[PDB]
């Protein structure tokens, strides 16, 4: 999910689109 | 976990500016 | 203007920390 | 929506417990 | 104090307003 | 120090929330 | 609500500028 | 108090550290 | 104006985002 | 600046894009 | 835990270069 | 830089200022 993957790792605004609704 | 639950709050405000009109859903 | 923008930031912000493990849900 | 609401008055915390899932 | 309580484990807001003055 | 002064921020944050008109003394 | 936002900014300054004196904050 | 003082003009360094203990 | 300040302060923090590895200069 | 153009009314991420280095 | 302190450092020197403001680099 | 510098160990407001521009 998104704080594996953001919260470990650095995150993009592009990655971070991925969890728009 | 005190240091995920900073980060989220970092995500929500992240997530607000890109996502725009699109909005989004939080969930842990 | 873009009061409300600067307003919703701190929304989502309150809305982080009021709603704990349940989160919410985000729509202008 | 939240914006009308909380961003003319402020809400409080039971106003914003409204939009928890 | 607070640090000690709140900045390993998450407090929740509830446990937070013991704080106030 | 700096995970609990990253803390700390948010912390002052939060008591900003939910102390509402008690307002809140903060001491590290 | 600005007075309210305003506020939020206030005690963010005052965390980082009181450092080890800390501060109260009233409304 | 610091809301009357603050949040029409800017205040600085040297007045935000008049509020501090 | 403080209103100008507080936007300005939600500005750096977009800035921080978008701007990334590139970063940012910030002049008022 | 950024603060007329974006302070003003709301810039997109391309229009803040460009205050980048 | 470096991006999330940057956003915080990045807070900070807003407020404390004031009118001189700052250049923001990784 | 100022992430070696202050992300390892908390920064003052003097040494802040040191990345004033
Ligand atoms: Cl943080
Ligand atoms: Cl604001
Ligand atoms: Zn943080
Ligand atoms: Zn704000």
């Amino acid at each position: 999910g998104i704080v594996e993957q953001c919260c470990t790792s650095i995150c993009s605004l592009y990655q971070l689109e991925n969890y728009c609704n | 976990f005190v240091n995920q639950h900073l980060c989220g709050s970092h995500l929500v405000e992240a997530l607000y500016l890109v996502c725009g009109e699109r909005g989004f859903f939080y969930t842990p």
